[PDB]
């Protein structure tokens, strides 16, 4: 690995600089290097890792959707034949996206998840595993599509089970997991009723626990609760 | 697209 | 070159797709491939080339400025020593930026400029040459800084001389050249009076020629004239 | 920063 010669602390420092510079590819590479040092990550370091890859893959997904839409329109009736280029370039972006997903899943499997014993760390990594299988599912069309979908579901479900046992209903990690698993149900699993039920129940159980929180914790939890409400509004 | 974090 | 096996027309098609997807690195690579086919570029193709590299280098410049500011603050009195990381990462971004500039200058020198005989094409390429030497000048601190500045000046001056002889004062290429050479004077050559004079004279001579234009040409020219006015407002 | 095109 090209980051093998750099100090762990320097990689983390540079990840923070890259974030400030909106250099998310660099940020991700620095954080990959840091993970590969083999030590567990702190809370802050998990945030940096997840922010970096979310931004990289987010850009790739947005691009893939633009290209997929153009490709779909090219395959309608009355559309002029423009040759293989749109498919080829969509495939190029797709392959790059799959590569990033495989990289993140690789870090989780080797060996972040197996060393994560605290609820916060284990739920966070399992949520990430669900997310990156979900992104693979978004672009999947082959023999393995059902297995990819099931891999996302399984990771999210394990995270949910731990979160419900070990974390309060307002915990931002528990909330963010539920938000994303709800989207999985709606967009990937063709289960809009499950998506809506999950978002509603999550929101309501969080609402009832807000009274226990400080002002700062209240702000953190309510931000994510608003996202749940936003999705419910979109879906109902 | 729906919100995710 | 990795684009050597792809059809010129397919490279251009994919550059347009990349633009739609906001994939400017890809766009630039496609356009580099197209240039390297060795045929002259059309007007549309010059636009694609310049848009791609402007966006790539623009992002790098923005990042470099963020990092340079952090580095400058780290070197003030009372700032805690954080080690070599900020300098190293600024240098990394800097080296990448210089690489892109060298790539564009390379395309211009081999062999876009020498084959460009029409005023529009030759002025456009010479303006680009000035621009990419200007970006090199922004980050230069060594023995060659004056030569880099003079290379930008020389390219801009040749473009100006041709533009004044061969193009009307409202021609968007003539206007955009003047806008950028004015910024060169203000930001690079420490010549704010020359910058202001150029912007004003350009604006006023354009104003007086607008009466000759169609509605669509009027829109194109006035857009750039407003940029000249914006800079004059910033500077006076 | 000033405008350039
Ligand atoms: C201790 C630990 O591992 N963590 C707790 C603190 C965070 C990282 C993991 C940072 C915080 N992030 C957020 O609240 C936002 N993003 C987010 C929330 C929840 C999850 Cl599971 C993922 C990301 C920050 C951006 O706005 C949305 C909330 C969790
Ligand atoms: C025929 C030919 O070579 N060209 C004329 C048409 C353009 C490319 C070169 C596209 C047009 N661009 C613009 O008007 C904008 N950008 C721009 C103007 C002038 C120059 Cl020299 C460079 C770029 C488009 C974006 O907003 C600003 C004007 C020139
Ligand atoms: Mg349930
Ligand atoms: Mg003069």
């Amino acid at each position: 690995g090209a980051m093998g010669s750099m100090e762990r602390a320097s990689l983390i420092q540079k990840a923070k600089l890259a974030e400030q510079a909106e250099r998310y590819e660099d940020m991700a590479a620095f954080m990959k290097g840091a993970v590969e040092k083999g030590e567990e990550l702190s809370c802050e370091e998990r945030n940096l890792l997840s922010v970096a890859y979310k931004n990289v893959v987010g850009g790739q997904r947005a691009a893939w959707r633009v290209l997929s839409s153009i490709e779909q329109k090219s395959n309608e009736e009355g559309s002029e034949e423009k040759g293989p280029e749109v498919r080829e370039y969509r495939e190029k972006v797709e392959t790059e996206l799959q590569g990033v997903c495989d990289t993140v899943l690789g870090l989780l499997d080797s060996h972040l998840i197996k060393e994560a014993g605290d609820a916060e760390s284990r739920v966070f990594y399992l949520k990430m595993k669900g997310d990156y299988y979900r992104y693979l599912a978004e672009v999947a069309t082959g023999d393995d599509k059902k297995r990819i979908i099931d891999s996302a579901r399984s990771a999210y479900q394990e995270a949910m089970d731990i979160s419900k046992k070990e974390m309060p209903p307002t915990n931002p990690i528990r909330l963010g997991l539920a938000l994303n698993f709800s989207v999985f149900h709606y967009e990937i699993a063709n289960s809009p009723e499950e998506a809506i039920s999950l978002a509603k129940t999550t929101f309501d159980e969080a609402m009832a626990d807000l009274h226990t929180l400080s002002e700062d914790s209240y702000k953190d939890s309510t931000l994510i609760m608003q996202l749940l409400r936003d999705n419910l509004t979109l879906w109902t | 697209f729906p919100a995710t974090v």
